[PDB]
């Protein structure tokens, strides 16, 4: 056939490449982070009624500081958040303090490209790492198979994505609060989303330097569809 | 672990206002036999750097051979290997230090003391000590074995401290360093007459002494000493 | 070793034995779960062009993973051993670590990520096999129906089938299966299971297993004629 | 050493000494002989100080883990046994580790000693270290499950003096310790100097002590 | 690099298939046909050796029939060598268990480990399946008499009578027919027969064609024989059941 | 057989103050009664407001400290140039200490500088890797020399108000940098007097806010 | 075209197209530049960004108090190359007590990279590095190609459009090898340099990296307002 | 640990085992059951080197549930036994063997039996009557040799395990404060929480 770590007469890795294509098929997840905190929203995507869709868990804990959302082959993922998990703790062990953001997104993306003839494909799903350390403060990343990373103010992952960035484009400032950035996410999800946007196939998170990591209950949620439906009626 | 079989006795050496002596005698002893009367234990790597051992000379001999190979290694796609990037005494001793520590952690030493006797590129002294714990130090004048505790006394009233370098001639240390080893051939039981002495200036480089001799010895008043208290004849 | 990556990503973004192995799950026979108010009912096709069996040695279909956990499949019978076997030791291996029996969840999670493995691993292939994996936590009375597949991916489920004609009986659930009132007793679980069955498997002869899995690890398998009284009692509703 | 931790009606009391020696040497006036490994876990520590600090940090690693692999807080009893099957691979090696893991969780207060031998011990109350002996004299004479918050904190405070008076190798100063539903509050640092004099004279004991 | 030349034995097809499994039964598809019947009071196995020759040592040689313990048997279907390689874990296994437990193991134990193998090489390694069906004959306390059958796929049921290797289609329907859950040993030895000489491609079903066992409780008071017929047995069966 | 382990004697000293920080030893090394070395330093600088001594076993000393150095320099790289604080870098070197549980570095280690609060810390650790802040600590050959003297004059242990008869503590009254080094200087000078591995020399490194500042003071060479 | 399956496998003209689209990759990256005088070395890198809500991605990397180098290509892969240097600098440093010489960091990385290119299984590097240092024998600047080829230079550039700052120091080739003891106009140079390849965007705070080592200088990197200077 | 002995009567197994562990000079706990249940019908009792005993108990409970589990059975007693002296035997030559000695009472639902087995840490396994481990022998087995029945009652068995902890406790310098007593039988495995 040919080989997995094979280049491409452009200059890209065939099989990163693919698993890139497997990522723009996954269900959308949206992260923006502003001075007063980083919101991580995701599209849950139930396949048919009878699925509990509390039990769709596309947005993960990492550590008290970090928070991470997914989208793509979402079993792949499961790994890779063990080892966010254990990265942040042993370090936490090693150096009796929080791990930097940028510190666990590099750790994570050095399992992508461990893959040959390690495990024999690059994985197929793409994380947004969100969080907060004293040296640099509320920070976002996007982690991708290929093992890069880019730091973003805004960003959005999965089938809606470009569509989804350029709401984000337009919408981002420096001087946006925690409350803007919720119903902003709600606004944008609602947008890309195939069905109509509720608190059962939508979820909300955040993270704050005060409480930490938090996903938000369903109740929480369903409040900021209410106040967003009203804002919008507004004008 | 093992033990030493065929050993050389002291090493012993000092600092001076323009370089560094060091100096060992040409014996390899087998316990209490003095079985090898021709055995160089002063080895010089380049022409700035003189190794010192005492100890086991099989493992002496292992090292020659490791100085030597680094050496060539050193040379190897190195346009300034007789120049800014040849081997300064500080390199050599580190390897040699890595490599002994590293042996007595794999409980398997280099039976050895060594000392690192030579000048560095800006025109500084060297001299550091090592030995098979791994164990460094470096002073104004080094021994090992018996030297140790014959030879730097007389040493260290020539060079007691820092301050002292400078005012110490080449002339003067050597002539320390010649009667430390008269010394040593009165007292020490595995040592010899024979033995070899390097001096590295900075100015006039490596000189190699070889097949010196212990001279001027005093032995008469023995012909005085009979009996062991009160014999008289 | 056989190290030869045979699970990789194909131009569209598709790993084609991930979803081959899908195609070996619809191939077989179908299996069914649906959890009560307070137990859990695991339905499973028996396909009768295999007469001249023996029932009584003939691998059953559902299996204990521990005293509180069961598992129901469909696909390769040959790779679901391995999925089973790997889940008994994990069972065993997490009650001598931690003193407490799995959560049907952990368990779960566990199997789950077996598959994935095989996803991703040089020199193997993925599991033919989806699963059903139902139970009650220890000291809880709240049902557990969980769902895995070849990817890897797993969920909670109030009611699903898997295997051949899942899609049909999948289409009765979803207008029978009401989520604010549940089956509120066995009978009733039993029934809506037998029901579902019912729309796909042929005769309602020996084609149907039943086992309910009630809290604090009751758990038994139906009989023949246990079966046979639903199936009379349905068909005789139905000539109205 | 001697180290104290006992259950009752209002959670478990944890009391330890603060003295380190090096033969008869007391390198150290005061230890800290408790790790907080979470809100609602303690570990108590005696025999070697770098084996009990080692250990139990990365105890509370994997405690950590725990809790976000599941969401959910680990049990005294999972915590205690996967410390002891630590001290298992290290087996014969020459360990030397004996704690208490003290906590809360859903079956209620929680109290387990661990030691090198990998040996794993649930009960109501236990002592380790040197002193362990003197501390049992006075707790096993004036325990109660009926204690109050008070007088349970006292007992604990006056059993480890017991000890720290006798044993030669146990002093320094009291660290106490109260583990509620709430989380574990701690109770302070006290000198065993003043409060042997204080609790003299208050109490009436150590008759045989001038002073 | 070797790559190039892999065939990839352990992959699904489109459909969901193993395309090495289903090839493996197309090959067992050729094998003289087995056949096992399970009775009241024993088992019996049949089995017709492939296109012999006269100057075969019939007495001496075995290619179908194989004893795995004291309490089972197997017949074979397929390629000989790579049965025997499976033979001889088995036979092992069932001695690991007896040294383990002190106690003989159950049928369907030994079953489920050689089945386990075949699967093995269905999911990793790279290699070939081994081209084998076996039919399984044996007894154990809990069970009492029990038939399986296991393929390549590493695929096993339990069966009241069943048949592996040519002609299956036919031989199934057969046994489906006149087997009757009361039988007995004797009757399921002529049913086999029968059978064999209605599915059979040769002209005529003779004793040097045919390699034939019994599992019978027919031992003295409460234990298990097992009998391998011999050439003149076969012969003498064939008289008995007026077939020759 | 083969003795893995030696002793270079010395003998080292750390205070912490309230915005500084103090880490003292003698440059004496040795082995038996003979001396190896009237100055060989002891207490390094190793970056990022740090310093370190490793007492006892000087391969094994000089070694971890090497290590240490190392870790530091690995830790900007890794983390973007972070400065290790003095409590993180406690930590590291415990494991550091622990890698070798079954053959262990034979020194008592110790470090000093400043906390995230800008305030002095002082870190002790054994062998083995018990560690634990300190405000006040000696360690060597004559250590057991200089604690007690510590105790009284640092901490004024024992120390009670005149008048009062034992009722009324000394109070506890912060020391400057110049009173500490006086402390430091007398504790050397008398263990010096009464332990046959200490002398030649004593180096003082002084840590503040401004950097790492030195100080050397000579001892009697007997 | 039937000879590019793999790195193990030569073109009926001698050619290994695995490799050649290893390079192909460096000329996709963002275009860096490298300078040097006698006194110091200087590394000049235009970042790149995903977007405008995104971060612009780093392009220089540190491997010692001495050296360091700028990257073009696959980032991950400058990343593994720069941690293997990082180690080398480091095992001279503990074990001969000596910096490793830049010359010998470059063998070091040749080698690393043609065992890629000779084994079956594995691949290419993906990415083209400028390495610059200070050591016994003064400034160095050096170039790394993937396919193993290592130059030591006066200066050079790799990436998209790098041919125009290649010509430019090709004609001031006799201008800023004399600047010594300035680092600000060493730097101009270079920044005067990376200009020339340029197209519709220029040069602002969070998009031009520095980076220098020299004489009595450490290497050191210049992001944010620290380059404003030079802009 | 110090003392397990056991006692096998006509439709039922015995087993009484010491409550005390002790660390050092002190007795950290008075109450400790020294067994493991391996299947309903099957309990092991063991004694040994501290820390040892229970691993090597949990790891033989961990097996034989994974047996009953897997084939859907429980094993003889006479299988498990065979099982854990293997264990054993192949301890005993090991880097470092398990220091364990176990008692394993069943009854035999098959052949409605009760059965008792003895395996020291060697691997040596012998079925008996009436067993014991250690010291607990040279006190008990005078009165058991002549007491003993095999068509004993449950309470008869009982009352002449009183007396041979009767004896224990007059003549055995130590202080093993008491047993535990558990009864295995066709009905399984329940303690006597008097006695
Ligand atoms: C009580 C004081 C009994 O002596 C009590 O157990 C304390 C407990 C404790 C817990 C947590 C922190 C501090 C103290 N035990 C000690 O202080 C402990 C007693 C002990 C000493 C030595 C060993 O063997 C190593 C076991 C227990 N003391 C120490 O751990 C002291 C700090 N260790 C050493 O002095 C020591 C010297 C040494 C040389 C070479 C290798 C290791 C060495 C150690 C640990
Ligand atoms: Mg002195």
């Amino acid at each position: 056939d040919r080989g997995v770590s094979t280049f491409s007469p452009e200059g890209r890795l065939f099989q990163v490449e693919y698993s890139l294509e497997a990522i723009k098929l996954g269900s959308t997840a949206i992260g923006i982070a502003t001075k007063e905190g980083v919101v991580l929203g995701v599209e849950k995507r139930a396949t048919s009624p009878l699925l509990e869709s509390d039990s769709i868990e596309k947005i993960v804990e990492i550590d008290r500081h970090i928070g991470c959302a997914m989208s793509g082959l979402t079993a792949d993922a499961r790994s890779m958040i063990e080892h966010a998990r254990t990265a942040a703790v042993t370090h936490n062990l090693y150096y009796d303090e929080d791990i930097n953001v940028e510190s666990l997104t590099q750790s994570v993306c050095d399992l992508a490209l461990r893959f040959g003839e390690l495990m024999s494909r690059p994985f197929g799903v793409a994380l947004l790492i969100a969080g907060h350390d004293a040296d640099d403060g509320y920070q976002l990343f996007h982690a991708e198979p290929s093992g890069t990373f880019y730091r973003y103010n805004a960003k959005a992952i999965g089938s809606g994505s470009e569509g989804a960035q350029a709401e984000l484009l337009n919408e981002w400032h420096s001087s946006l609060t925690l409350k803007e950035a919720e119903l902003l996410v709600l606004k944008i999800l609602k947008q890309v989303m195939e069905e109509k946007l509720d608190e059962n196939n939508a979820q909300l998170s955040c993270i704050t330097k005060q409480d930490g990591f938090k996903i938000y209950d369903n109740e929480k949620t369903a409040e900021l569809i209410k106040e967003l439906k009203e804002k919008e009626a507004a004008e | 672990t093992q033990q030493p079989i065929v050993t050389g006795t002291s090493v012993i050496s000092m600092k001076y206002d323009n370089g560094v002596i060091i100096a060992a005698d040409n014996l390899g002893s087998y316990g209490s036999l003095l079985r090898f009367n021709g055995v160089e234990r002063l080895i010089p790597v380049g022409d700035n750097t003189v190794v010192g051992i005492s100890g086991d000379i099989s493992d002496m001999q292992h090292i020659e051979r490791l100085l030597k190979d680094l050496v060539t290694e050193n040379a190897y796609d190195n346009p300034l290997a007789d120049a800014e990037e040849a081997l300064e005494p500080s390199y050599i001793f580190e390897y040699l230090a890595t490599v002994m520590y590293q042996r007595r952690s794999k409980m398997n030493p280099l039976w050895n003391a060594i000392i690192v006797a030579g000048v560095q590129s800006n025109g500084d002294q060297f001299l550091r000590y090592v030995n098979l714990l791994g164990v460094t130090y470096s002073s104004p004048t080094l021994a090992t074995g018996f030297g140790a505790h014959m030879a730097n006394p007389l040493l260290r009233k020539v060079v007691d401290r820092e301050s002292d370098i400078p005012k110490t001639t080449v002339q003067v240390a050597e002539e320390a360093i010649v009667n430390a080893m008269r010394v040593l051939y009165y007292r020490d039981a595995r040592s010899s007459r024979n033995f070899s002495l390097a001096i590295i200036d900075k100015n006039t480089g490596l000189t190699f002494k070889k097949n010196l001799q212990v001279e001027n010895m005093k032995w008469d008043f023995a012909k005085d000493i009979k009996g062991y208290g009160t014999q008289k004849i | 070793g056989y190290d030869r990556a045979l699970s990789i990503f194909s131009p569209d973004g598709h790993i084609f034995q991930v979803e081959y192995a899908l195609e070996a799950v619809k191939r077989g026979t179908c299996a069914v779960g649906v959890k009560g108010k307070n137990c859990v009912v695991l339905g499973c096709e028996r396909r009768s062009t295999l007469k001249l069996q023996d029932t009584r040695i003939t691998p059953s279909k559902v299996s204990k993973i521990d005293s509180h956990v069961v598992l129901s499949f469909s696909g390769l019978n040959a790779d679901s051993r391995i999925l089973i076997e790997k889940a008994r030791v994990e069972a065993q291996s997490h009650r001598l670590t931690l003193e407490d029996p799995v959560t049907v969840e952990y368990l779960t999670r566990y199997v789950a990520g077996v598959q994935q493995r095989y996803t991703q691993s040089g020199g193997v292939r993925p599991f033919g096999v989806s699963t059903l994996i139902a139970g009650f936590d220890p000291r809880d009375d709240e049902p557990k129906l969980y769902q895995t597949e070849p990817s890897g991916i797993y969920s909670s489920w109030s009611a699903q089938t898997i295997g051949r004609n899942s899609k049909t009986v999948r289409e009765f659930l979803e207008k029978n299966y009401d989520r604010k009132e549940p089956p509120a007793t066995v009978e009733e679980c039993v029934k809506l299971t037998v029901r579902s069955l019912l729309e796909v498997v042929q005769t309602g002869a020996k084609n149907i297993e039943i086992t309910v899995v009630k809290p604090d690890s009751d758990i038994v398998a139906l009989s023949s004629e246990e079966i046979n009284q639903y199936v009379t009692q349905i068909e005789q509703e139905k000539q109205e | 050493t001697t180290t104290l931790a006992f259950k009752f009606q209002h959670g478990v009391i944890v009391a330890v000494d603060s003295r380190a020696t090096a033969g008869s040497y007391i390198s150290s006036l005061r230890m800290n002989k408790v790790i907080e490994i979470n809100p609602y876990l303690l570990g108590t520590m005696s025999g070697c100080a770098a084996d009990c600090q080692y250990w139990e940090r990365l105890l509370a690693k994997e405690c950590r883990l725990y809790y976000l692999r599941n969401g959910e807080r680990i049990s005294v009893s999972a915590a205690s046994k996967l410390l002891s099957n630590m001290m298992l691979q290290y087996r014969g090696m020459g360990l030397s580790m004996g704690s208490m893991i003290c906590g809360w969780d859903k079956k209620g207060p929680g109290l387990y000693y661990v030691d090198d031998n990998g040996t794993r011990l649930s009960g109501q109350m236990f002592s380790t270290g040197s002193g362990n002996t003197y501390a049992y004299g006075v707790l096993d004479s004036n325990y109660k499950w009926d204690l109050s918050v008070e007088d349970a904190l006292y007992l604990g405070k006056r059993s480890i003096l017991a000890a720290a008076h006798r044993d030669a190798y146990s002093g320094g100063s009291v660290n106490l310790y109260h583990v509620t539903e709430d989380g574990w509050i701690y109770h302070g640092n006290h000198d065993v100097g003043e409060l042997f004099w204080k609790v003299k004279e208050e109490e009436g004991s150590f008759n045989n002590v001038i002073g | 690099g070797s790559r190039r030349y892999d065939s990839r034995t352990t992959i699904f097809s489109p459909e969901g298939r193993l395309y090495q499994v289903e090839y493996a039964l197309e090959s067992i598809s050729h094998a003289g046909t087995a056949i096992g019947i399970m009775a009241s009071d024993g088992i019996v196995l049949a089995a017709e050796r492939k296109v012999t020759s006269t100057l075969l040592e019939q007495d001496t040689s075995t290619e179908k029939l194989y004893k795995l313990n004291d309490k089972i048997a197997v017949a074979v279907a397929g390629l000989t060598a790579d049965a025997e390689i499976l033979i001889n874990t088995a036979r092992i296994h069932a001695q690991n268990y007896l040294k383990t437990y002190n106690e003989d193991i159950p049928v369907e134990i030994l079953v489920r480990r050689l089945s386990d193998i075949k699967q093995g090489y269905t999911q990793h390694g790279g290699l070939r399946p081994f081209g084998v069906s076996f039919i399984y004959a044996g007894y154990d306390d809990r069970y009492g008499y029990q038939l399986y059958t296991s393929n390549p796929s590493g695929n096993y049921t339990g069966w009241k009578a069943i048949s592996v290797g040519a002609n299956t289609s036919a031989a199934q329907t057969l046994l489906q027919m006149d087997y009757k859950d009361d039988m007995k040993v004797d009757d399921a030895i002529e049913l086999a027969l029968k059978t064999l000489s209605k599915t059979t491609d040769s002209s005529a079903l003779t004793y040097d064609r045919l390699e034939f066992a019994t599992i019978r409780k027919g031992a003295n008071d409460g234990e298990v024989y097992q009998k391998i017929f011999k050439p003149q047995e076969i012969k003498d069966i064939l008289v008995k059941t007026g077939i020759t | 057989q083969f003795n893995p382990y030696g002793d270079n004697g010395g003998t080292i000293l750390g205070i912490a103050g309230e915005d500084f920080a103090v880490l003292a030893g003698d440059t004496r090394n040795i082995t038996d009664y003979s001396i190896n070395s009237r100055y060989e330093p002891k207490v390094f600088d190793c970056g990022d407001n740090i310093v370190m001594s490793a007492n006892g076993f000087a391969a094994d000393g000089d070694a971890l400290v090497k290590r240490f150095k190392n870790s530091v320099k690995w830790y900007h790289f890794d983390h973007n140039d972070k400065k290790l604080s003095i409590n993180s870098a406690a930590r590291n070197i415990q494991h550091l200490l622990y890698s070798r549980r079954f053959f262990p570095y034979y020194v008592y280690n110790i470090i000093a500088g400043l906390d995230e609060d800008g305030k002095g810390a002082v870190y002790s650790f054994d062998p083995v890797g018990s560690y634990q802040r300190e405000q006040c600590r000696a360690g060597g050959a004559a250590a057991s020399l200089i604690m007690p003297f510590l105790d009284n004059q640092v901490n004024f242990k024992n120390q009670y108000e005149p008048g009062t008869n034992g009722k009324v503590k000394k109070p506890l009254k912060y020391l400057s940098v110049e009173e500490v080094i006086k402390l430091v200087r007398d504790s050397f000078t008398s263990a010096t007097e009464r332990h046959i591995q200490v002398g030649d020399g004593l180096e003082i490194l002084i840590v503040t806010k401004d950097g790492v500042r030195k100080e050397f003071y000579e001892l009697k060479r007997d | 075209n039937n000879y590019d399956g793999d790195t193990v496998t030569f073109s009926p003209t001698g050619r290994l197209f695995q490799v050649e689209y290893a390079l192909e990759a460096i000329k996709q990256g963002s275009v860096t530049v490298g300078l040097r005088s006698n006194t110091h070395a200087v590394l000049v890198a235009l970042k790149r960004n995903a977007d405008e809500l995104s971060s612009y991605q780093k392009k220089i990397i540190k491997c010692d108090e001495h050296m360091g180098l700028s990257l073009a290509g696959l980032a991950p892969d400058a990343r593994v190359l720069s941690n293997y240097l990082r180690q080398q600098c480091n095992y001279s440093s503990l074990v001969f007590n000596r910096k490793l010489a830049v010359e010998r960091a470059g063998h070091l990385l040749c080698d690393k990279a043609q065992k890629n290119t000779q084994s079956y299984g594995g691949r290419p590097y993906g990415v083209g590095l400028l390495i610059i240092g200070y050591d016994k024998s003064g400034a160095h600047l050096l170039e790394f190609q993937p396919s193993g080829n290592v130059t030591e230079l006066y200066g050079t550039a790799i990436g998209a459009r790098s041919q125009g700052a290649k010509t430019y120091l090709e004609r001031t080739l006799d201008t800023f090898i004399k600047i010594d003891g300035n680092p600000d106009e060493l730097i101009k140079a270079g920044v005067e340099a990376i200009s020339q390849s340029l197209r519709d965007e220029s040069l602002t705070v969070d998009n031009l990296s520095i980076a220098i080592v020299g004489k009595d200088t450490p290497f050191t990197i210049y992001d944010g307002e620290a380059v404003a200077k030079y802009i | 640990m110090d003392i397990i002995l056991g006692i096998r009567v006509q439709d039922s197994v015995i087993l009484a085992s010491s409550k005390a562990v002790t660390r050092g000079i002190s007795v950290l706990k008075d109450s400790d059951d020294k067994t493991r249940q391996l299947s309903p019908h099957t309990l092991m009792s063991f004694a040994g080197e501290a820390g040892d005993t229970v691993q090597f108990a949990e790891y033989i409970q961990a097996n034989i549930q994974l047996y009953s589990i897997r084939e859907d059975y429980e094993l003889s007693p006479q299988a498990v036994s065979s099982f854990v002296r293997q264990e054993l035997a192949k301890s005993i030559r090991s880097r470092r063997p398990y220091q364990v000695n176990v008692l394993i009472g069943g009854y035999d639902k098959k052949k409605n039996k009760p059965e008792l087995y003895q395996i020291d840490y060697l691997g040596t396994k012998v079925e008996l009557p009436y067993g014991a481990h250690g010291y607990s022998g040279f006190y008990t087995f005078s009165l058991l040799d002549h007491h003993y029945r095999p068509d004993m009652t449950t309470e008869e068995g009982l009352d002449l395990l009183k007396l041979c902890v009767q004896e224990l406790e007059k003549r055995m310098p130590m202080d093993f404060k008491g047993v535990i007593v558990k009864i295995v039988d066709k009905d399984g495995i329940r303690q006597v929480d008097d006695f």
